[PDB]
């Protein structure tokens, strides 16, 4: 999984 | 669905994370400390994002709309639902 810190 | 908006000036991380799901959508798996949506309060972690500025994030490359939300300058628009907090 991953994850988009925005 | 809820239409939230808030202006951004300044060149930096609105303040939370989202990550593609295998359905391929923008949920807020986090929210970081700081941030203007912590701080502000305009989302919550687990938020699920229908709409990104105008932009569904998929399965695909992010980088778009990461780059976009960080060269982005103005009122931004996302489409988020509350799924129960």
């Amino acid at each position: 999984r991953k994850e988009y810190c925005i | 669905v809820r239409l939230i908006q808030f202006e951004k000036v300044t060149e930096e991380p609105m303040g939370i994370c989202l990550k593609l799901n295998e359905k391929q959508s923008c949920t807020v798996a986090r929210i970081l400390h700081g941030g203007m949506i912590h701080r502000q309060g305009s989302l919550h972690v687990g938020d699920e994002i229908l709409e990104i500025n105008g932009t569904n994030v998929t399965n695909h490359s992010v980088d778009q709309l990461q780059k976009a939300m960080k060269e982005t300058k103005g009122m931004i628009s996302l489409k988020v639902i509350p799924n129960q907090q």
